[PDB]
């Protein structure tokens, strides 16, 4: 009848991380740098 | 908020399209150029009945310059 603590500390944990993953996907302003 | 676009490394496959281009290109250019010239400069030839006490050689029966050759 809902999330059990185990599920909600894993969902917790991995949801953080997929966070972190995610905002670590953005590109910095210079990302594509061309070749001359 | 511009994002990675994760995609398989096309750079090989790249490079061998322009392998090909660059070796298919380096040996027709020449070869249309010279047919170019060749068909602008030597004109195929024209019928004409055999005159008579003349026999012609074997590759005067056909009028392209290069299949003459
Ligand atoms: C690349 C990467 C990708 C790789 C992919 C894989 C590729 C693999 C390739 C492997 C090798 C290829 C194998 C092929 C070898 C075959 C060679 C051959 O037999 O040549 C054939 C043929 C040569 O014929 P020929 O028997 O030697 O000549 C007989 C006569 O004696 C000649 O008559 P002539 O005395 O009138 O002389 C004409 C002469 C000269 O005629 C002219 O110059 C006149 C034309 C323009 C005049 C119009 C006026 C313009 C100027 C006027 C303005 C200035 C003055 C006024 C200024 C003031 C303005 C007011 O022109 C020519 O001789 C033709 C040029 C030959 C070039 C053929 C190239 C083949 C080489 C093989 C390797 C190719 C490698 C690829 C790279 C090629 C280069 C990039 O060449 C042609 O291709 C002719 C094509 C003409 C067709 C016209 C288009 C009509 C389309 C109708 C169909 C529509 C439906 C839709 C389809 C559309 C599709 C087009």
């Amino acid at each position: 009848s809902g999330y059990t603590p185990d599920e909600k500390l894993r969902l917790q944990q991995l949801r953080e991380l997929r966070r972190r993953w995610l905002k670590d996907q953005e590109l910095s302003p210079r990302e594509p740098v061309l070749p001359p | 908020k511009r994002l990675f676009i994760i995609k398989p490394s096309g750079f090989y496959d790249r490079r061998f399209l322009k392998l090909m281009r660059f070796y298919i290109l380096l040996t027709g250019i020449p070869v249309a150029i010279g047919i170019t010239l060749v068909n602008v400069f030597i004109g195929e030839a024209e019928l004409a009945d055999i005159p008579e006490g003349y026999v012609p050689e074997h590759w005067e029966y056909f009028k392209h310059p290069i299949s003459r050759w």
